[PDB]
This record gives C-alpha cells, structure tokens and sequence, in this order.
C-alpha cells in the first residue's frame, strides 16, 4: 500500500511513503496544503466591494 | 503589526506591501497628502519634490475616508532578510502635504490619520525561525 | 558516452592546414593528433565518469573544529566554554573552499555530517556519565544562546540534533538556500551605497561576500549537566555538496589564503620553484 | 456606484484620487499618443522612457489668498528638473510629450471661490519695457516648477534691462487679449462649493511633431481666481493650491551630451 | 571579400570598424538579451533605454610603455558618469546591462608586443593592508573611467587605514591565482604583428536577474602585456590603448530621486 | 499553486478608482 | 515507486533506489551527468572557425 507523491524540489523528484502503524496519528506531517481564503479575515462584508467601484456609494 | 509578528518567524520575504491610511478629521477637513515609496540607493527623500520622484500617489481627502499606496516589490534579491540589512535595504515612505489641510470655523485645525501595513497576494515567507519577540528567565 | 575515439589515418600533402591557428581570437587550439601524425584507429571506451561536477564535489570534508566543555563553570569565561556559537561558512578551511573556487556561482544541496570526540581533562575528579549534545542551527535573527541553558535552546522552530556520544555520526540534509538564483563564491560589490555628504563612517568599511553573506549561526552544548571530572569536546563540522550546478570557471587558488577574502599575505606570493634553466628535463 | 466626482489615475508608480471632482477634459477632444511614422521628422530611433519619465510629478504648492492675482507655469518648463523626465529632456535634442495635468484645492462647505484652469497652446505673454518689443530673458521666461505669478497693476521699467520679465496683467491675460475668453482654451473652474480638484489631458501641441524643449513651451498653464477666496471667520485665510503634472508619451531625438541652460 | 580581420558595428548613434580584427568572441557562447517574464524578479514596468545608452563609449586613453605592467576597469563602474546610461544607472536602484567591449592598439609592422583582454565575471581583488581583510574603500573600489594600474610588487601599508585600495599584483591577477591562467575567462590577446583591436560581447553575468549596478561590479576588464612593448628605434616609445564599451539590452527598475556616491 | 504573478499594466485616467476605499467597512 | 538503473561497472549490474524523503534535497547524489560544451570556454568566437582553413582569411 505505498503512495508515491511529489518531492519539494532543491537546487536542480518523487518519494515513497509506506505507513506502519494502525493508527493514523502515528503518521508522519500532513501532505502540503495550498487551500487559502484570505476573504474570511481581509473583506468579510455581506454586500460585495468591487475595488474599481467607490466602496460607499 | 500583525505583518511584522509573522515575518520575525521567517527569515526572508518578498512581494508587495500595501499601506492604507484613513483620515479622520471633521467631513468638513478637506485636503490633499502626498504618499512616496522610493527604492533605496539614493538620498532618502525630506521634501516633497525629492519624495514626487519616486512610486507616490496624491490622496484626495474626501467621501472615500481611505487612500491606499503600495510599495510594489522592487528588489535586487528574490527574496529580503527579515533584519535590518543593508544589502537587503527596502527604502523609504514618506508623506507630505500635497495641497493643506483645509477647516472652516468652528471646526478642529488639528486631527489625525491611521496608518495601516498588509502584504499582497505576490507576498510570501520562508526559512522558519524563532522570533526575538518572546522569552523566559531561566 | 566516452572520451574520443582516434580515427584511422595516414599522411597529408594539403593546403588543408589544422597545424596553424591564431589564438588571438579567443580560441584555443582545436587540433587532435589525426591532424598532425599518421594514427592508428583507437576505440576509447573510458569515461570522464568521475569529473563530473557531483563526482569532483561527491565528498564530505571538514570544514571547521568547535570546542565546547562540561564542568561545573563559576567564572564569566568558565560558563562561556559549556556552549559555542560558529557562524556557518567554508572559510575556515582551504581544501573545499578551493574546489569551490574553481567557479563563481554554484547551485547545490548541502549533506552535513558531525564527528564528536571526547577526552578528560584530569584524571583525580571521579568520571563522567555519557553525554547528549545539542547542534542548533540558528537563521539569522533567531536569539542566539548566552547560556548553555538558556531558553534559546527548547528549539521550537530552529532545527536542533540531539546526538549520543558514541552514536552513528549524525547527518541531515540542508536544501539550496540562497537568496538569489546561485549562491555567489565572488561579489565584487558592497551591502551599500555610500552617499555624497553622508555622516556615516567610509573608514572601517568591508568590500565583497563578507559584507553581503549570512549563512546563520550553529550552536552547540552539551545537554548534561556538570559531572565532577571535566569533559572536553571537539565537534568537527563536514559539507558534502550535492545535486551541484556550477558557471563561470576561474583560476583555482595558487597562493595561501589569509581569511575570508581573495586578500593574500607577502611573506607567500611565491608559489613556483625556479627552474635551473630553460632547458630543465 | 460610479461617480464623476471620483477618480483614479495611476501612471507609472503614482496614483492620485479625487473624491470631488467634475469630470476631466481631454484638450480638443484628442488623447496623446505616440509620433507615426507617417508623420515622423527625425530619423533617428527614439528614446521613448514609459514609467521613469511618464508619471506624477508634484511642484511646490502656492498659497490661495484674498488678495492672489493668479498663477502661471510653462511646459515642459515647470518639469525640466523632474526626475528621469528632466534628464530625459535635457540630453535631446528633440523632445515631445502630453500631460496629464492634476490641480488640487480644497477647503470647506464654508469657504467659498472659484478657480479658472487652462491650458494655452504657444502661450506668449508681454514684456515689461515699453523702450522695446520682445524682450524677455530666456531666465525670466523660464522660472521651472516655481512658475510665476499675474498683478492686477502694468507698471513698465524706466531701463530697458530692468523690464525684461513678462508683464503677466490678469485682465488681459498677460498678453492683450480679456482673460474673460480664456474659456476658448481647454479648461475646468474649481469653484470650492463643487470640487476640490482640476484634470486636463493634454495631447502634444505644435505645428511640428517634435521640436526643441529647452527652447520652446508648448502649454501654458494658467490658474486665475474668478471669484475671490472668503471664509468669514478669518478673511486672511490662505489654503493651498498644488499642481502635479504626468508627462504622457514621452519620445526624444537627438541624444548629445546635457544641456546645461544658462541661470542668469 | 568578407574577412576575419574587417568588422563593423553598429549600435544607436555609433560605429566602430576595424581592419585588422582577430574575429570577435561572444563571452560563453551567449549574446545578451532581455530579461524574459519566467525569470523575472522586480515587478515595476522596467526602463528600456534603447539607443540613448545601448551604444560606443570611448574612455580616456592609457599609455602602453615598455614598463607598463598593465591596467583594469569594472562594469558598469567605468560607464557611470557616460551620457543617459549614467542617469538611467543612477536613477534607478536595479540595473542589468550586457556590453560590446572594443579595445584599441595600433603600432607598426616593426613594433611587438602582446596584450590579454579578458573579461572576469565578479572580479574580486585583494586588499593592501595585511592589518585586515576584505579591506577596500568604495571610492577605490569604483574609479570610473580612469580604472586603475597592475604593479610587479606587493608593499601593503603600515596602517590599516593607509591599505583601503586593491593590491593589483600583474602576477597574481589582483587576486591570489596565477595569471597565466587567465584564459579560463572569455578573452582576445592584441599581438601586434596580427591585430590591433579585440572585441568582446558580454551577456548580462550574475547569480540574479538584476542587481544594484551602484553597489556591485559585474564584469572586470583586465588589459595584460603578456610581451613588453618593443620598438627598436626607440625602446621608450608609448602607444595609447583605447577602450571603447556599449552596453547592450539594458533594463532599469525601481526609479526614485538619482543616486549621487560618495567622492571621498 | 504559486504566490500571485504581476500582469503587465500600463496607465490609466479613468472614473475606476481602486487606489480609494473606506476601511470603516472593516475590510 | 522503485527505480532500476545500470551500476558504473567493475573488474568484471542493476541497482533499485527507492526515495525514503519527501525533500529532494534529502536523495543520494545526482546520476552521472555526461553534459558538456567545451567550445563556450576553448571556442567562444562570433564566426565559425573551421579547422583545415585559415584562423585569419
Ligand atoms: C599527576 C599529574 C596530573 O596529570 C594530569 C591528570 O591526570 O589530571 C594529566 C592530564 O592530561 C592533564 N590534562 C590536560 C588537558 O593536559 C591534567 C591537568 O593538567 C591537571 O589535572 C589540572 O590542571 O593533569
Ligand atoms: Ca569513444
Ligand atoms: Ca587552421
Ligand atoms: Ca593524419
Ligand atoms: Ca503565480
Ligand atoms: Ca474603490
Ligand atoms: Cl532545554
Ligand atoms: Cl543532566
Ligand atoms: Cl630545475
Ligand atoms: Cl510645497
Ligand atoms: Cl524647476
Ligand atoms: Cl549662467
Ligand atoms: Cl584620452
Ligand atoms: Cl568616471
Ligand atoms: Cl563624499
């Protein structure tokens, strides 16, 4: 049951992970995860701002 | 700020950096502010026509209680040292008045804005390291 | 893919003539043995399988010694021994520098291996129970310890090694971590722009990498805490570059280094024996 | 949500807002653009700068009092020390540009006043000797970004050295002619009830596509109170005017070593 | 017809020709170019200045003696007070710029003598103090177009403060490797019974994009005689060498107030 | 997925204003 | 993920690598690389020089 993922590359490219134990919090680091919404924190508004458009109007 | 907590957990940076200032005089203060971002290598600028040479915008004081002027990444390296550095050096902001602030009576001649820093989405970190921020007696 | 192979060839009466050239252009001579001698046909099947540039740098050399001690330390100095801060470089040696400076720029991965020897100081003070060390890589800005037991040393975002003295040397891998596209082995430059009319000092100024370079710091204790009998250590640092790119090919180092720099000393700028004569077999 | 008192205009590294502004004119209806080879002159392959030149400079401000007469600047003379601009200019032979011109006033719902803003192609003004025609230093002409100012009075020199400056009288525009018809010019009014703000769009004007900018201004710009500044609780009030000035398109001919223009 | 020894070029307002070339080398194999959008670094609009700095700069002449021991200069350092290539270089914090390097020597068909021309990305030279190392001024560091001399001694100073320029020792390069092995650098030799020009054309070289041209030197220009002047009917004759260099494919960015180093 | 490329841009005069806000908004 | 590759050969030949690392920069040395240009150092010359003819025409 080995996953083969990407590498992070260096200077100039995959890897093989087997896991060994039953439970899961036995595994090594979380695969890199991009996911980001900025919005939530940066712009929570409820009526949409268009940054062309005055923002009071 | 908030900006500047994170990066002392890195060692390098890059991007855009975007300062948002909201004055908050009287409605009736009018007026017009000079904002520069100029690249380091040159005098650093202490009037406004050294200042208008560099990246600026002019703020009209108006319904619209907020101006924002970038610093756009304009870098030598890739990446910036999160120390002070000269071979890293970033430059100079500066702000001057472009016109005045205009009041009519009965109104204060004094007041302030708020200066705000943020990064862009071209912003990014890296090389985790812990920060000169926090520490314990031992 | 092998050297060259020699082709088969006899004499030549020719205004064909790969003898002659003219290195004034920039060229340097081109022509083979099949040009200039009757050859036999030779099939080549060597290599230059081992200078490739990952074979000529496919070491581990020493590139510094640390010292550090555990003994009960009741002076400013004593305590400044049960820990020790390097600035991390290859400078303080020759051999891997010089092969480095065969180019200007290179691009690589770095494998760093440590060998951590012991001895006692004294024989009359009982014995010492083993000992764990602390290697902590410290990027630049991170707090830099005062004390062997500081809180710089809990490491929560440094990466620290924590090694048993008689343990397998320890090794990790470090990515190519530069700020630029290459790491620079030569800046002909300054970190800044000295200014007409400026008050700052022009006189105590530093010229090249050293004024620009900052590779952090490692530091190192021992983990224990005083035993009776002083124990003495010597922490010897290895780089091995690895997955190496490199451009722009210099001359190598001819004559002794004197520090950091290019900067050579006067008493050895001397480096060839005279010959008894221009005849000398 | 979109308004015609609010504006951005970016060029280069600089941005300017208005949030009370009304509308902005485009001289003769016509943007700047690049020389054609169709109607190019010089024949040798342009310098055309883009973002170091083409951008927001912002000349010292002047005061608006009860008593100002008006304003006056030359172009590309009030930007010949600007920046990347000014070098641009100064090592050609030949220079071309518009402009984006950005005058900025405000005050407050209680102060009241207008402000005439023009842009005058070939705008020649009056000597102050009447011992001769014509006579105006090159150093007199030329002020840079200080510009100069209009007088309500015509007083000529005795001396004919003494009166080589221009006679910039209001009413007849500094050059003989009722500032009443300056409106035939491209033009906005800040009147300080309405907007706080002035944006011209000037494309290059000339009877030739190119020509010599250290010895000719194309435009001049004038800043005329049309009605007085009042504010009631202080008549010896002063609010700042400030003019900032994009050049626009910018193309030069003719690279030699700098011009250096004599200073007195 | 067409020769190895007959070159023309050409760039902006300037032409260079020779009749008696050795070829023409291209540092690396790769002519300069553009900085491409997949490698770029500063995000602003980049200056382009084209042909008001992509074109022939003639610096001061040296003089070639039978006791010459050589002379260098650094780029873009012996460029920098050159027409509008200095003021965009100064103007802007980032620069990048490639070059046609043309040196000049002419004699006789009885004269002899041969001079190295190499090209040495990042040259780097030891200081004259063994008080400190790494030990340069700025001002010594960057001469501009009068570069500087080689001598065949080594005398570093007393004081420290007295050592603050390079030890160019002929022998050691200025640099503690052996001469002889210069070539490893793109180069031309100027042999005096074969030709009496070298050209070099030089990529943009560095391990970034684009890099502060005020605080680093990309390229040295390093001139050797490999063989003493010699001249039969006057072994005290002199013969100017004259180095002419174009930049090529410049780009600028981070435009603000110019750049004005420091003169002593 | 990478940190935000920059698009070639060149001026603008125009009644779009992205340079004005109003933080009270909480944006 | 296993790769199987020719050994350098001996006196007298395929040897499996498997990747254990989720960097790149954690894998054993770079294969052999055969590259290489010498004339951008021994032949940098604008005009193509042919060996039989005159260097300078
Ligand atoms: C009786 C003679 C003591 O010899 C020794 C020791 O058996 O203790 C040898 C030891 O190798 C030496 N240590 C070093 C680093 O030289 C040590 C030390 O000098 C002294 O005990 C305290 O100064 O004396
Ligand atoms: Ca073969
Ligand atoms: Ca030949
Ligand atoms: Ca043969
Ligand atoms: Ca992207
Ligand atoms: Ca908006
Ligand atoms: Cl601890
Ligand atoms: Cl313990
Ligand atoms: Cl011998
Ligand atoms: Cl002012
Ligand atoms: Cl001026
Ligand atoms: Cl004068
Ligand atoms: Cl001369
Ligand atoms: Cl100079
Ligand atoms: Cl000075």
């Amino acid at each position: 049951g080995a996953q083969v993922s990407s590498q992070k590359v260096g200077a100039h490219v995959n890897y093989t992970t087997i896991n060994y134990y039953k439970d899961s919090a036995s595994n090594a680091a979380s695969k890199l995860d991009f996911s980001q919404d900025p919005s939530k924190f940066t712009e929570p508004v409820k009526d949409i701002m268009i940054k062309t458009a005055p923002a009071l109007n | 700020t908030m900006l500047g907590e994170i990066l002392n957990y890195y060692t390098h940076w890059t991007g855009s950096l975007r300062f948002t200032f909201l004055f908050c005089g009287s409605m009736m203060a009018t007026g017009k502010i000079l904002l520069s971002y100029s690249p380091p290598g040159a005098k650093p600028p202490t009037t406004r026509k050294d200042a208008m040479l560099g990246t600026h915008i002019i703020w009209d004081l108006g319904l619209q209680s907020s101006c924002t002027m970038l610093a756009p990444w304009i870098s030598n390296t890739v990446y910036r040292r999160c120390i002070k550095d000269d071979f890293t050096e970033g430059g100079y902001i500066t702000c001057f008045y472009q016109t005045r602030i205009v009041v009519p009576s009965g109104t204060p001649t004094s007041m302030f804005m708020l200066a705000f820093v943020s990064a862009c989405p071209d912003f990014s970190v890296r090389l985790l390291r812990d920060t000169n921020h926090i520490s314990q007696r031992t | 893919p092998t050297a060259q192979s020699t082709p088969l060839t006899s004499g030549v009466n020719s205004q064909e003539v790969p003898a002659l050239t003219a290195v004034e252009t920039g060229a340097s001579g081109q022509a083979v043995p099949s040009d200039v001698i009757e050859t036999r046909h030779v099939v080549n099947y060597k290599t230059r399988s081992e200078s490739t540039l990952e074979s000529f740098f496919g070491r581990s050399a020493c590139v510094t010694i640390l010292e550090v001690e555990n003994f009960n330390a009741t002076t400013d100095a004593d305590r400044k021994k049960q820990f020790t801060t390097w600035a991390i470089t290859y400078t303080d040696t020759v051999q891997l520098r010089r092969k480095l400076e065969f180019f200007t720029y290179s691009r690589f991965d770095l494998e760093m291996t440590f060998v951590i020897t012991e001895r006692y100081y004294a024989s009359n003070t009982g014995h010492a129970r083993n000992q764990v060390y602390q290697l902590m890589y410290i990027p630049p800005g991170a707090p830099r310890p005062t004390a062997w037991d500081d809180y710089t040393w809990q490491s929560s975002s440094n990466p620290s090694v924590f090694y048993t003295y008689g343990s397998a040397p320890p090794r990790m891998s470090i990515p190519y971590v530069g700020i630029a596209n290459a790491y620079s082995h030569f800046y002909d430059g300054f970190a800044r722009v000295p200014l007409k009319d400026e008050t700052v000092d022009s006189g105590d100024t530093y010229y090249g990498l050293v004024t620009i370079n900052d590779f952090g710091t490692l530091a190192v204790r021992v983990v224990n805490e005083y035993n009776p009998a002083r124990i003495t250590s010597k922490i010897r640092v290895y780089m091995k570059p690895k997955h190496v790119r490199c451009w722009c090919p210099r001359p190598p180092r001819a004559v002794p280094y004197r520090g950091e720099g290019v900067d050579f000393k006067q008493d050895s700028i001397t480096p060839l024996t005279a010959v008894e004569n221009i005849n000398t077999f | 949500g979109y308004s015609d008192r609010v504006r951005q205009i970016t060029l280069g590294n600089s941005t300017i807002t208005t949030q009370e502004a009304a509308n902005a004119v485009v001289a003769y209806g016509e943007w700047p653009s690049y020389l054609d080879d169709k109607e190019a002159n010089p024949i040798d392959a342009p310098t055309e700068p883009d973002v170091s030149s083409n951008r927001f400079y912002t000349l010292d401000s002047v005061q608006w009092k009860s008593t100002s007469r008006g304003w006056w600047w030359k172009l590309p003379d009030a930007l010949k020390d600007m920046g990347m601009f000014g070098q641009n200019m100064y090592y050609h032979y030949l220079g071309r540009s518009g402009y984006t011109v950005h005058v900025q006033c405000n005050a407050s719902k209680f102060h009241q006043g207008a402000l005439g803003v023009f842009a005058i192609p070939e705008y020649v003004m009056a000597c102050n000797t009447e011992a001769k025609t014509s006579y105006v230093s090159y150093v007199n002409a030329n002020p840079g970004e200080k510009g100069g100012v209009f007088d309500n009075a015509y007083n000529p020199s005795a001396e004919a050295s003494e009166g080589r400056k221009f006679a910039a009288l209001d009413y007849l525009l500094g050059c003989g002619v009722l500032a009443g018809n300056a409106f035939v010019y491209p033009h906005q009014i800040i009147n300080l009830r309405t907007n706080n703000s002035a944006t011209l769009v000037l494309p290059y004007v000339n009877s030739l596509a190119i020509d010599c900018m250290a010895k000719h201004n194309n435009w001049g710009l004038v800043i005329l109170p049309l009605c007085k500044l009042d504010y009631a609780p202080n008549s010896s009030t002063e609010i700042p005017i400030t003019v900032t000035i994009a050049p626009m398109f910018t193309e030069f001919n003719g690279l030699r070593n700098i011009t250096v223009p004599a200073t007195q």
